[PDB]
């Protein structure tokens, strides 16, 4: 069977500075089957309040979700999205880097 | 402008005990208004716009009912299929669905779609006529022999052609604030250092509405898609889009280099330089 | 508006 593997993009809402309130994304997509396991981290540590888009496609058929949670963003914080699929030996962790 | 009604439905098996997931979401343009999961607690059809909260009782019953259709029609579907394909009921499987209309600059009938995908694959799809079918494999020819004889391509041309886009107006009407609106980018050019011979110069488009856009870059005002990084058009998560551009460059070279934004919120596009 | 009618595979 087709098992396509999630591209992960993580990245806020608005342009981030120090101390000012935003949201911290992280978009799954293409990928296939639909169950896949997505987490924002805060320091390495797994933010308990995340929620996510409703299951929908593109027209290839590849899956996409939007997972989001409010941050306030700081300078020595480190946030990172970590992803895991049928496709993946292994949690894939993408950093947030406030310049993409 | 022109614009589309979507609705896209996920139906994904669940062997060891229970019905499967199944996942309806309803959109116009690329604006999210409906929404139905079967592992929610409410089991209707719920708003996801404000815009459609103006709909009364009798609606919300309609689509909840029919979305209930819709959900058991896909639960026999995968026993079907799973039929079709002589496979075993140990492995979940996945049938995928999508339909609707797009409408011209004149909110009239431009195009349907009604079409199927089982395990991530094509299956079954509505011709553009919407009179034929693509059956990709026997499994799905099975299928057209019987929608054929049923006359099936008829009844989904008459909602398609008709009720997809006297709804589709009816939603554009009453989401008229939002949905006739278009939010053109924001954008702004940043700049990164790599080493001291070569820089990164960063071409962000934000805020915008419809997801549709195109960002190129030009050196010398000529077209450049060598050395350059183009990220996927990604949801803000507040209705609107993200994307950004970005090109390597030899450091002190920077002014050779244009960013061109095109985008329907936008009369002529617009150019940025570092 | 969900189409009123559905056809099974």
């Amino acid at each position: 069977m087709i098992q396509r593997t999630p591209k992960i993009q993580v990245y806020s809402r608005h342009p981030a500075e120090n101390g000012k309130s935003n949201f911290l994304n992280c978009y799954v997509s293409g990928f296939h089957p639909s169950d896949i396991e997505v987490d924002l981290l805060k320091n390495g540590e797994r933010i308990e309040k995340v929620e996510h888009s409703d299951l929908s496609f593109s027209k290839d058929w590849s899956f996409y979700l939007l997972y989001y949670t409010e941050f306030t963003p700081t300078e020595k914080d480190e946030y990172a999205c970590r992803v895991n699929h049928v496709t993946l030996s292994q949690p894939k962790i993408v950093k947030w880097d406030r310049d993409m | 402008g022109s614009h589309s009604m979507r609705y896209f439905f996920t139906s994904v098996s669940r062997p060891g005990r229970g019905e499967p997931r199944f996942i309806a979401v309803g959109y116009v343009d690329d604006t999210q208004f409906v929404r139905f999961d079967s592992d929610a607690a409410s089991q209707r059809m719920e708003p996801r716009a404000p815009w459609i909260e103006q709909e009364g009782p009798e609606y919300w019953d309609g689509e909840t009912r029919k979305v209930k259709a819709h959900s058991q029609t896909h639960r026999v579907d995968l026993g079907t299929l799973r039929g079709y394909y002589n496979q075993s009921e140990a492995g979940s499987h996945t049938v995928q669905r999508m339909y609707g209309c797009d409408v011209g600059s004149d909110w009239r009938f431009l195009r349907g779609y009604h079409q199927y995908a089982y395990d991530g694959k094509d299956y079954i799809a509505l011709k553009e006529d919407l009179r034929s079918w693509t059956a990709a494999d026997m499994a799905a020819q099975t299928t057209k022999h019987k929608w054929e004889a049923a006359h099936v391509a008829e009844q989904l041309r008459a909602y398609l052609e008709g009720t997809c886009v006297e709804w589709l107006r009816r939603y554009l009407e009453n989401g008229k604030e939002t949905l006739q609106r278009t939010d053109a980018p924001k954008t702004h050019m940043t700049h990164h250092a790599v080493s001291d011979h070569e820089a990164t110069l960063r071409c962000w488009a934000l805020s915008f509405y419809p997801a549709e856009i195109t960002l190129t870059w030009q050196r010398d005002g000529e077209d450049q898609t060598q050395d350059t990084e183009l990220v996927e058009t990604r949801p803000a998560g507040d209705g609107t889009f993200q994307k950004w551009a970005a090109v390597v460059v030899p450091s002190g070279q920077e002014q050779r280099y244009t960013c061109h934004v095109q985008h329907e919120g936008l009369p002529k596009p617009l150019t940025l330089r570092w | 508006y969900l189409q009123p009618r559905t056809f099974l595979l």
